[PDB]
RNA sequence: CAGCGAAGGAUUUGGUGGAUUACUAGCUAAUAGCAAUCUAGGAAACUCAAAGAGUGCUAUGCGGAGUGCGCGAGAGCAUUUCCGGCAGCAGAGAUUUCAGCUGU
């Protein structure tokens, strides 16, 4: 993996120019982060594909687009003339979600539309469940709802009875998604029993953002109360609570390594080392008098004029792509990818045929939409009940 | 202050000539690979089909 | 601007980088020797060997390439990949390029500095990003099927742009449009820099100056009925004639 | 124990070692 | 793919090799880099000889660099570990391999 | 009022 | 054909710049700091995208010994039995490699 590092006692890893560190890096790299100026539309929703290969940009008026971004390849753009919230990729660049005005839309490669959902009667936040081939729906309505996408079957119509639903993100170790509703109550769902599986209580007011780390075990939130919270999965322990950062967190979202990601408005603020279980990990602003105990952020880097609405980082690079007002940015963050991509699953150079069976090979082993649990190790064991002890009947 | 980032360099992962096969570079970390017990279960049901 | 064209930017930016086995198969294939099928299952080492052996040969019909032996044409260099470094090591790779290629200007004529370079653009990919250098020290020789391959596997910069029905065609550029070429300053001061390396350098020939005079009194000669045009051109045409004159050859 | 000048020659051969090329192209400049 | 077989059937000498001072995982990991482009090519389609060749010439000289830095560092001829009869072995095995697959030039043989 | 509320209904289609 | 008529006339079309609403300066954590820092219609291709079929392609698995057995042997058993140490000797072999001895 790469990095960075001071190397001195005067100079910081936060104060350190994207011009600096683009001048310092190779001239790929350099080349890749990519800044797209798009004016007329809206403010533009982020999602790259699981690989590091594709793009789709959503502009809150009408225009998304669906695009190589290493190379320069447009792949589908349409301008749709109603409002697009979010919009998500299916399994590959073949297939994409567009949550419209009311009803949500599936597309083709090249632009053409295939599904209009007569379920999903709104929509605010798409996910894919990538194994499970789960496309996942929530948004003002208290609907939560599952779409088996390959069959084209629904799944679960599951009630939240909290309202709309704030921000939803997929736990990616579990494939249980944690929706944030008005309440601060960010409570975590499978869609195989209706009442929801595990209510945490994170934030105050509403909850704005939500982001789990890709190890399944922590998870970062924040609230419309100026509060940002870490959270111990597998234990369900509140890790350690920054209160009061400066002004509300708009989206949080954690990097391939561990690495977090602050959206403050017009702000991207990112910690390293902020998910140990210590009390020096907590996530600060200041070393008081220069106190060698606290983080100080990995990177900072305040935008012009531009809110951002969705920081998502590139899965097998060290940049992250945050979408904000008049367009696209990618920021070179040195330490937020895998370096050591697994080739035997999701692969940044995948040509056509192994494209083709890599996702019929994860059409075959799709997992069935009841094994979605809380934890994934539950399947192989034996009952809570029909006690542990075999008894070959003498004794009965 | 040192700044190194990843370095993909596009040749190891990607052959120089049209015939000789591409790496598959693996990782074989459980972080990556998120569902040991579902997905070979399900396998199993594909193998008893 | 538009997303297409704004992107389009980005795909002539990273053109240089193949990204899978189709736009590297694409990308190996231009060569100045031999054609598709047969380029696209070479090995960076076979064009290695051989464009050292006529480098060998061309180093002893002229000695002053064993330089480029030492840092260009070395073994570790089919291992260095361009757009893998810094720029300023970029910086120090095509000025050593500029260097070869204004060296090698004149022998174009034989075939050991077509097997000397092929690997050169095989591997250093002067064909996509060193392009201009290229095409103004083999310019001279524009009757020839050495430059009608390497205009058909270049990508054409946006100074040479009458060029660009030219590619790909059997007939080779003729010279009206060689002198349309050559009638606009903006080419004319890129010209003149060039010369100046070539004077500084004395890599100067009896080709090269007959063939950029011969276009310059083209160029007047299109000029001649524009005083403003002429007046315009002056102070060019006549600044490489100072610059000619402070050089030793009987010939510039 | 001090590296070997023919070992740095051998281990420059078995690494791929390119800094002695870039050293050198660095260093090389239009003399003649 | 054989070729991750051939691959991980390397790293019992390199792990030892590096556990005992004379290597540092820096650079077995650029040897490893090499070796895995090497393997690649090898057992990949349309291959050839010239491919055998430079494996067999990669792996005799490091070989010999392992010879140097073990007389150099640990001052002893050699460490009686698993790699000094490993990395000849597998010379002998690639050229093994490289007669299976090419019985025909007599070069090579 | 607490931190966290798990509810124990366990699931008779993953029996 | 005509006339009009100051060193040309008359058209096609791209790009940029200015308007198309009524002109109080930029950023941020905003009773202030910043502005150097918030830090401690038909046809060409290398135009691409998506499928299909055919042709190929290999598609491709402790050691020298010595020591007693296994019907001239290795296809297994088993090891201190010397070694895979040190310099020299002198027989060789292309400085570094082998052949037999002294001590070790």
């Amino acid at each position: 993996n790469g990095y960075l590092e001071p190397e001195n006692e005067l100079e910081k890893t936060f104060k350190v120019q994207q011009s600096e560190i683009k001048s310092s890096v190779d001239v790929s790299t350099a080349n890749k982060a990519l800044d797209l100026s798009l004016k007329e539309f809206g403010p533009y929703h982020i999602k790259y594909a699981k690989n590091g290969t594709h793009l789709l940009i959503t502009g809150r008026k009408g225009h998304v687009a669906s695009m190589d971004w290493r190379k320069g390849q447009l792949r589908a753009e349409l301008f749709l003339n109603e409002t697009c919230h979010s919009a998500t990729y299916l399994q590959n660049e073949q297939y994409f979600a567009v949550a419209q005005k009311k009803y949500t839309f599936i597309y083709d490669h090249e632009g053409t539309e295939l599904h209009r959902l007569k379920q999903h009667i709104e929509a605010r936040h798409l996910d894919f469940l990538p194994y499970h081939y789960l496309l996942v729906t929530a948004g003002e309505t208290g609907w939560l709802k599952y779409h088996d996408v390959s069959t084209g079957q629904l799944v679960s119509e599951l009630r939240t009875k909290a309202g709309p639903t704030m921000a939803m993100a997929q736990n990616p170790w579990n494939a249980v998604m944690h929706l944030g509703h008005s309440n601060g109550t960010v409570s975590l769902w499978s869609p195989s029993m209706p009442e929801p599986l595990v209510k945490l209580l994170s934030a105050r007011g509403p909850v704005n953002s939500i982001a789990i780390d890709r190890s399944g075990y922590y998870m970062a939130t924040t609230g419309a109360d100026r509060s940002m919270k870490i959270w111990d999965i597998r234990n369900f322990k509140q890790l350690h609570s920054v209160e009061s950062l400066p002004t509300p967190g708009t989206n949080v979202s954690i990097s391939d390594t561990g690495l977090l990601a602050l959206s403050r408005g017009p702000h991207v603020t990112l910690w390293k080392d902020a998910l140990k279980l210590s009390g020096d990990s907590k996530p600060c602003f200041g070393s008081m008098g220069g106190n060698p105990h606290r983080n100080t952020p990995y990177m900072s880097h305040l935008f012009a004029g531009n809110k951002v609405e969705n920081l998502g980082f590139v899965p097998f690079e060290d940049l992250l792509g945050v979408g904000h007002q008049t367009g696209i940015t990618n920021l070179i963050v040195p330490g937020a990818g895998e370096a050591n991509y697994d080739a035997l699953e999701l692969n940044p150079f995948e040509t056509k045929k192994q494209r083709q069976e890599q996702e019929v090979r994860t059409l075959l082993n799709k997992l069935p939409a009841d094994t979605i649990t809380l934890d994934p190790n539950s399947i192989g064991s034996v009952d809570k009940r029909s006690s542990t002890i075999r008894l070959n009947a003498k004794d009965l | 202050m040192k700044i190194k980032t990843i370095k993909r360099s596009a040749d190891d992962y990607v052959p120089v000539k049209s015939t000789q096969e591409s790496q598959m570079p693996r990782n074989l970390n459980p972080e990556l690979h998120p569902f040991e017990r579902a997905r070979e279960y399900t396998k199993a049901l594909n193998a008893t089909k | 601007s538009s997303l297409s064209d704004q992107l389009a930017q980005v795909a002539s930016n990273n053109a240089t980088v193949a990204l899978d086995r189709k736009r590297r198969q694409k990308l190996h294939s231009a060569s100045l020797i031999y054609n598709s099928k047969t380029a696209a299952t070479q090995d960076y080492d076979f064009i290695f060997e051989n464009a050292s052996k006529a480098l060998e040969e061309l180093s002893q019909i002229e000695p002053k390439f064993a330089i480029f032996s030492r840092t260009l044409f070395s073994e570790s260099s089919i291992s260095l990949d361009r757009n893998v470094q810094t720029k300023e090591e970029i910086k120090d790779l095509d000025n050593a390029i500029n260097a070869y290629l204004l060296l090698a200007s004149s022998k174009w004529y034989l075939a050991p500095t077509l097997h000397a370079t092929e690997w050169l653009v095989r591997r250093f990919q002067i064909h996509v990003k060193n392009t201009e250098m290229l095409l103004l020290s083999t310019l001279n020789y524009y009757q020839t099927p050495v430059f009608k391959r390497i205009l058909s596997i270049i990508k054409l910069p946006p100074l040479f742009n009458c060029l660009s029905n030219f590619v790909r065609s059997e007939k080779p550029p003729t010279a009206l449009t060689m002198i349309k070429l050559f009638n606009d300053m903006d080419f004319l001061k890129l010209y003149t820099s060039y010369l100046d390396q070539c004077i500084k350098h004395n890599a100067t020939y009896t080709n090269q100056l007959l063939f950029t005079t011969c276009c310059f009194i083209n160029v007047v000669a299109f000029n001649s009925n524009n005083d403003e045009k002429l007046n315009q051109l002056v102070p060019i045409l006549l600044e490489i004639s100072a610059k000619l004159l402070a050089s030793k050859s009987k010939d510039c | 124990p001090p590296p070997d000048e023919e070992e740095q020659l051998l281990a420059k051969f078995v690494f791929g070692d390119t800094t002695d090329l870039q050293e050198n192209l660095a260093k090389f400049n239009a003399d003649f | 793919s054989k070729t991750r077989y051939y691959l991980e059937q390397c790293i019992p000498e390199m792990d030892d090799l590096v556990e005992k001072g004379l290597f540092t995982k820096n650079e077995v990991s650029l040897i490893m880099k090499k070796r895995t482009d090497f393997e690649h090519r090898l057992n990949s389609r349309g291959s050839s000889i010239n491919d055998y060749i430079k494996y067999i010439n990669y792996e005799s000289n490091v070989n010999k660099l392992r010879a140097k830095r073990c007389k150099r560092i640990l001052q002893v001829k050699k460490t009686n570990s698993l790699s000094d009869w490993s990395i000849q072995q597998r010379i002998g095995f690639i050229y093994q391999r490289g007669t299976n697959k090419f019985p025909q030039d007599l070069k090579f043989w | 009022l607490q931190n966290v509320i798990i509810n124990e209904k366990v699931n008779k289609k993953n029996l």
